[PDB]
């Protein structure tokens, strides 16, 4: 097992799972954007 | 250990005594595992060893014993107790030992 | 009183009561209830 | 701030080893 | 708001097998 | 998602600045 | 802007279908 | 569909100057 304060860290960055996992349902237009603005340059 | 001692495992290889510790019946085993751990008994030949695992999983205490020429000898310790699985066991490696030479 | 026997190791685990009962309130609280919630329990960590 | 939310902090913020893991461990197995 | 704050009456009254698959089920159609 | 808690998402994206302001600590988190 | 908003009205209407063309072009197309 | 065709022929229409007014809204507006 992890020293202690190691599940710790695990409880904080649960919290933040949390919020990402309706964050990542949104976070899908602005990468799709992103990538194709680099893709253009690249073509040029 | 000290009858055992006097004998020796020489045509003895490796040994196995699995036994759950929480189990009621695992007395005469435990007995047992101190005999043939025994510094005096096992000394006899470093080359031999013993495994004495641990489990629980509630399985019945046994034990096992492998040798050379001599077949694997298995015993429960469960209906067994500890100065008949020794003195029965020195009888089989006494045996056993006759056959290699 | 007394200290609760070992489970075998291939039976599956076993958690406490206490540790049961608390997952099921978690459930009902509200979302924004547990975001204050969790706020306080951070600080505590540190 | 409210009485059932300050409750809630006392049993996790406190506890044994063994005991804490065990009760994030389903919160994740429930969520997922 | 009166929009967030309805968002989380849903997820609480979500069973268990419909839960997992929202996560798959959205990602999978909105990717 | 249900279509149920689908619409909600949709109408947290149309949302006013302030509110989406406090939609955006969450995101921001 | 006038132009984005018309572009995101649009994409959640669209069918199954039709979302697999605007798939292609990227992926392809433009590959 | 007759939607995402107009889009390809606004982006190619903007001069480099103005195009770049759309992607900071997309970078900094929208995060």
């Amino acid at each position: 097992l992890p020293s202690l304060p190691l599940v710790q860290g695990e409880l904080v960055g649960g919290l933040t799972c949390l919020t990402a996992q309706t964050h990542s349902l949104l976070q899908h237009q602005p990468l799709q954007l992103t990538t194709l603005l680099d893709q253009y340059i690249r073509e040029q | 250990a000290a009858a055992l001692a006097r004998l020796g495992l020489r045509p003895v290889k490796q040994v196995r005594v699995q036994f759950c510790p929480f189990e009621k019946n695992v007395e005469s085993t435990r007995t047992f595992l101190q005999t043939v751990s025994s510094e005096k008994v096992r000394s006899t030949n470093l080359n031999c060893s013993v495994i004495a695992d641990v489990r629980h999983d509630g399985s019945e205490p046994c034990v096992d014993v492998l040798f050379g020429d001599g077949h694997r000898l298995i015993m429960r310790g469960a209906h067994l107790t500890a100065l008949e699985m020794l003195t029965a066991f020195a009888s089989h490696i006494r045996a056993r030992d006759a056959a290699g030479s | 009183e007394a200290l609760a026997g070992a489970p075998l190791d291939n039976a599956p685990k076993e958690y406490p009561p206490k540790i049961q009962q608390l997952v099921q309130d978690i459930a009902s609280l509200t979302l924004l209830e547990i975001s204050d919630l969790n706020e306080l329990l951070k600080k505590t960590l540190k």
